[PDB]
């Protein structure tokens, strides 16, 4: 198969999803050379936890998952196995055992505007830490204390998701970074994504 | 399992992630006015600040539900202590409106105040452009006196009613926060309640400061005795050897700083007084070069280099005709990783020093950002400017300049040059300490009720005669309000910061030099290129106000108290020389000499 | 056998012989304050006023024993009624305390206000010295607009709450005085209820004045329609051809006086204007000559010449710096033959007319001094300044001036000169009548409760648009307080004196002139050297307030009512010419033109 | 030829208040009346009796001089048949009066800044004064039905009131000094002479 993988549609995507609603763009028989992505070398962070991208010459797999979302620069450290913070616990959690690449680059130019771009969101409070690749879009008001939340913000009832504040003048850490996470899965079923 | 501590952690968690951005919007809006002064931008600043204030009050009121007592470990109860304290539930609305009207009125009177020449009524001068120029540079006794008396008389007399009402209301406002008097409220910054028995108390600060004054009096008394001898030559018949100096003669409007008397009192009026402005200009140094070299110095010690945001967004150069701005140098921590410096830089030696000093503020600013929002104020009232001036000290040394290329390497550093340097520094550094201490002592006494209103002026000058050795050129009855004549007093600012700043300045400087393994006189120490000194500094700088300030101090200088031992050690060469020069002349002062008393 | 009447006369005898001198001391202290302002003299003046005030109230409580009904006839009856209505003991002590602070607060607010340029915060202007010159003289639309809006906004917004409190407290004070509403109290002065069933009622004043306004509205309408065409040339795109004028353009801060619009709207520019200031100066005329000529004018009709006490005692010239004085002209009836006029006189035409006017005040006081003490206050609020304006009117005519020697006989008095003269007169005299009426009706209505708080400004401008034809340049909501902006409103002063102030001068001139058999036009009337007019006038003046003002008026003009027929007759030549010029232009307002709604 | 001592009466530096008017009896002098008129400084100097020029020759039994201080307006009351508060209640000349009355302005010495309240007059009395009657009674006057409890109070008024004299006052309210000469002839031989 000479077909090339839509990575371009993912990485170059004009619009990116917020971290809690991370878009998983399934890879379907989308044979691409992984060499050219590192060869582009425009990326701020390109760490593969698993095997070398160079070593990916002749490996083809059942399914490859690409997760795309937007987070703060400081939070990039959290997008790694065994890391903890607000993002890894409550929004997007990589597995302890990771055999995939994690990609991130600075997004300030397109994701932040003068006066504030509040469109990107994160989940601040949750009852329990997320399992690997678990996604929670619940808009349920958070019960801090015993008293019951009537769905209205108030004392010990805080809304779980809160808006990211991105502005051009922010520091490198608070600058939005766009993230793309790759996953590779091999199964007893026939391997198809080369 | 929903204990009050845990609930409180959730509350502050929400507050941090909510309030950070709004504080940012207020800070950026504030930046816009200062960089683009206009009425429209002023209104934007007031509006954004208004949202921040309303939000802050709502979060504080809400914070009161989580009580400090149940709170356990450990910054969170400090954060709550700051938050639960809310500013404004505490005064009657009518009194709030009346008080704020008074406060604004005093600021306008001071800023708008002007004094006329007696020969020509319409020709008038304001303090900021012209009276400062006259008092700083003039040599004429009567001209200087006329400016001093006119300003204290014309501005002061108008201010006195406002100050009396201001004091009464400010004490009542202070008591509503359950602080004994207004002075007590100002003291409260130093207070350290995080120690089980070793806490710093609000009463204790005065005792520490008073003890410091007694320790400093030998050097000051000798500096005074030397200065008045030098002044006698300049002003032949108005200075008495056994009497204190007149208020006007100190080099500025109130006598706070003696730096402008250096031409009058230079020890060796033949040796050159090092200025590198001309050398800086000749080598094509641009303002950008000043800041790049400053960044290099902080990089040398081991601290991180500046953010990209600093370079692109800050005003390092006077804008020009495109904008209009007040040039006073300011270090801005907008927040959200945005650190800026606003300065109208000029290619001069002073601006080089000021650039390092301001950049130190920024280095602290970047360092404490990691800790929670409310713990980013800095560790003490005086810690910030102490850090900046400490950095300036290392750079001002000739060795650093020689490495810069601004001075030919074989330019001579003999005893005389060093004594000249220490004298100039001593006028600025030591001269202000008793003016400042005496000032705050007066204000604290007034707030306490220790000073009756009817005896305000009489007591004030007594202290000036007793504590500072400055004498009034003309008798001032009780309608005058001379203390308000100083800007800081008129605009309700704590003045003790500068006093503590000098003590933490040399305290830090000594410790860092000791870590830099510099063996020699203290003032020649340059901490440049010393990673170890940088790392100790980094450990302190990051903490901010998370810890009680005493403990952070103990980690830097291996002591928990304000120590002037380092300050006195720094000036010891000049002190010894001062004793040699003084002993043929009277040292001390007889308090009841006045120029009017013939 | 002493009837309660008979006793009351004895009591009043005691009151007259005790109170005359005591009132004298208060008058003398106040006079000393105005001619030698100092804080000590202020304290003395207030102290003496306090003595008189307490005495007057004690006499009121003693006075209450004799009840009006048992009293028979008739000034003694009237005397007691003045005595019984103490003055201020009706409001609760606490409410009195709030009221005095409110009153002084507004007075100071008005006097202390200053306004800055928008882009130039340092530049500041005050209304009384500086804005008056701007408002009268400017031709620039935008500068005038900014000054008007800033003054109404910055001062007004501070006052919009205090006026609300002032209304309630004053309403309660009047309701406690059995004078419903308080607007009702102010109109108390006119009504003479005891006229044997035919007494004037205070509610009737509003009906009479309203009738006056409709009777006057044709002249005002034509005058305005002419003015707006004249103004349109100067501000081409800012005045609407059919719409009401904007408030700022009227010639002073609020539009009360249109005299400053005379240069803009002068009908015949090239014809020579009348000023004798230079002729006065060139002839070696001093202020003493000004007043001596004044006294001579009064001597001609038969009235007495000034007392010896008058000359030696009055302040007619600014002393210089023997003392500081209030420059405002004031006429004093101090007491037992001390009749003084206080002016900072300048040798100008304005001061000549004003001096002639003030001496009329004195002549009134002198003539009716014979009557009992309490009946010496003119005849109504509007009689006094009215009499003065009569004397100014007779003198101002050119015929008088040619005989005086201030004008060359060879001044040609044609169609053009007199019509123009009458136009200036109309701007001052007729222009203010609808403004004054509207302002008052607003105050009377608000006191009535006819206007809710939240519609104050809305209704204010509605009236101004409908009744005065003046429009707001910018919309004003319900935090600004425009009515308070006028001095008379901010300090509780009844403004209806000015509306009726006019309705008098003429009704009186017409007569006096008719009595002198002046053959000619009304506006050229000069009554000099006519004793008969002097005697009719003398009969009116001597009565004072002894009689009901209706009867006193009837003796002069054979009528018991306010008649504007004479005013309109005074302006009829200008009236016809106005109709001729306004044929080709719109006459009348459309109530809803706004500059901002394009 | 014991030249009369009028100078002491007219030139006297202290004059009593109107209600307590001084009678200074003049007996056994030759009295020149010319000097009083030719001095001609007086505001009011009318003899209602006989002409002063004509009375120099006449010789009188006894001559009394009455002196007091009053307001300018009140000067007109010092005449026969005139009525007012002064004439009714203080000093009343007889309807059949034949003498000179002299008065002059006293402002220079009888008025001081702040008021010279030392001069007194009688404001109330139960009955009008008889000619040349002097009433120095300090008894409280009861205007109404209720009696004097001997104390000032409601409808019990103090009869005497203080003249308030000040330098600035009007000519009418200015204090004036008054001197009244009275002339009497009796069966006993007349001795108060002039230049007969
Ligand atoms: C301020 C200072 O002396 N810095 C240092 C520099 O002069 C030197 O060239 C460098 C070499 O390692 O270190
Ligand atoms: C400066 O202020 C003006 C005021 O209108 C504004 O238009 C302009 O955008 C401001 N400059 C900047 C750089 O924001
Ligand atoms: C003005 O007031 C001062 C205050 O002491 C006083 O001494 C002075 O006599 C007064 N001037 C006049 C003319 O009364
Ligand atoms: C002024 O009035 C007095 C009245 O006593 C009179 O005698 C005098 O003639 C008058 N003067 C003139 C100039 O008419
Ligand atoms: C009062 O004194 C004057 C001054 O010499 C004198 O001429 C006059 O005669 C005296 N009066 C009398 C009544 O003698």
């Amino acid at each position: 198969p000479t077909n090339l993988c839509p990575f371009g549609e993912v990485f170059n995507a004009t619009r990116f999803a917020s971290v809690y609603a991370w878009n998983r763009k399934r890879i379907s028989n989308c044979v691409a050379d992984y060499s050219v992505l590192y060869n582009s070398a425009s990326f701020s962070t390109f760490k593969c936890y698993g095997v070398s991208p160079t070593k990916l010459n002749d490996l083809c797999f059942t399914n490859v998952y690409a997760d795309s979302f937007v987070i703060r620069g400081d939070e990039v450290r959290q997008i790694a196995p065994g890391q903890t913070g607000k993002i890894a616990d409550y929004n997007y959690k990589l597995p302890d055992d990771f055999t995939g690449c994690v990609i991130a680059w600075n997004s300030n130019n397109l994701d932040s505007k003068v006066g504030g771009n509040y469109n990107y969101l994160y989940r601040l409070f949750r009852k329990s830490n997320l399992k690997p690749f678990e996604r929670d879009i619940s808009t349920e008001i958070y019960q801090a204390g015993s008293t019951p939340c009537n769905g209205v913000e108030g004392f010990n009832c805080y809304f779980p998701l809160q808006s990211y504040g991105f502005q051009p003048t922010n520091g490198v850490g608070y600058q939005p970074y766009r993230v793309v996470v790759l996953s590779f899965e091999l199964l007893h079923a026939p391997a198809t994504v080369c | 399992p929903s204990t009050t501590e845990d609930r409180a952690k959730i509350f502050l968690d929400n507050f941090n992630h909510e309030a950070e951005d709004l504080s940012y919007q207020s800070s950026l809006a504030s930046w816009e006015y200062n960089t683009n002064i206009s009425d429209e931008n002023v209104q934007k600043m007031d509006e954004a600040g208004a949202k921040w204030s309303a939000f802050y009050e709502e979060q504080s009121k809400l914070a009161k539900n989580y009580p400090l007592e149940e709170i356990q470990t450990v910054p969170v109860k400090l954060q709550l202590q700051i938050l639960q304290q809310s500013g404004s539930p505490v005064l009657s609305e009518d009194k709030s409106k009346r008080l704020n009207s008074i406060l604004n009125a005093m600021s306008t009177i001071y800023s708008t105040g002007k004094v006329c020449k007696p020969n020509n009524p319409q020709e008038c001068f304001l303090l900021e452009p012209g009276l400062d120029n006259i008092m700083g540079t003039s040599k004429d006794y009567n001209e200087r006196l006329w400016a001093w008396e006119g300003w204290r008389a014309e501005v002061g007399k108008q201010l006195r009613p406002l100050y009396e009402e201001y004091v009464a209301l400010k004490n009542e406002m202070a008591r509503g926060y359950h602080y004994e008097d207004y002075g007590d409220y100002w003291r409260r910054d130093y207070e350290t309640e995080e120690s089980s028995g070793s806490g710093y108390s609000r009463d204790q600060l005065m005792k520490d400061v008073d003890r410091i004054f007694t320790e400093i009096k030998p050097l000051y008394e000798h500096l005074h005795a030397y200065v008045r001898t030098k002044l006698m030559d300049t002003y032949p018949f108005h200075i008495s050897p056994t009497g204190c100096l007149p208020a006007h003669l100190l080099g500025d409007m109130w006598g706070r700083f003696w730096t402008n008397l250096y031409p009058l009192t230079v020890p060796f009026g033949q040796k050159p007084n090092i200025d590198v402005t001309d050398a800086m200009v000749n080598q094509g140094w641009d303002a950008n070069r000043i800041f790049k070299e400053a960044e290099k110095f902080f990089v040398s010690v081991g601290l991180p280099n500046m953010t990209e945001g600093f370079w692109n967004n800050s005003m390092l150069t006077e804008p020009g005709d495109g904008r209009k701005v007040v040039c006073h140098p300011t270090a801005w921590d907008l927040g959200k990783g945005d650190f800026r410096i606003k300065m109208c830089t000029k290619v001069t030696m002073e601006d080089f020093l000021t650039a390092h000093h301001e950049m130190g503020h920024i280095q602290y600013d970047m360092a404490y950002a990691t800790q929670p929002y409310l713990l980013r104020n800095g560790a003490n009232e005086g810690f910030h400017e102490a850090v900046g001036e400490v950095m300036s000290l290392s750079v001002a040394t000739p060795k650093h300049l020689k490495t810069m290329g601004l001075l030919s390497p074989d330019f001579l550093e003999d005893n005389e040059t060093e004594i000249n340097f220490l004298l100039k520094q001593a006028l600025n550094i030591v001269g202000t300490l008793p003016f400042t201490y005496m000032l705050e002592k007066w204000r604290w006494m007034v707030f306490r009720g220790e000073i009756p209103k009817e005896e305000w002026m009489k007591k004030w000058w007594e202290m000036k005669r007793d504590l500072v050795g400055v004498v009034e050129p003309v008798p001032h009855d009780e309608t005058y309000c001379d203390p308000a004549s100083l800007f800081h007093v008129a605009n309700d600012y704590s003045f003790i910061r500068y006093y503590t700043r000098t003590i933490f300045e040399f305290q830090f400087h000594e410790a860092l030099c000791r870590i830099a393994q510099h063996d020699g006189p203290l003032h020649k120490c340059d901490i440049s290129n010393s990673t170890d000194a940088g790392k100790k500094l980094h450990q302190m700088l990051s903490v901010g106000k998370s810890q009680p300030w005493t403990v952070t101090l103990k980690d830097i200088v291996d002591s928990r108290n304000m120590d002037v031992g380092p300050l006195l050690r720094y000036f010891e060469p000049l002190y010894t020389w001062l004793q040699e020069k003084n002993r043929k002349s009277y040292v001390g002062w007889n308090t009841d000499w006045s120029p009017y008393a013939d």
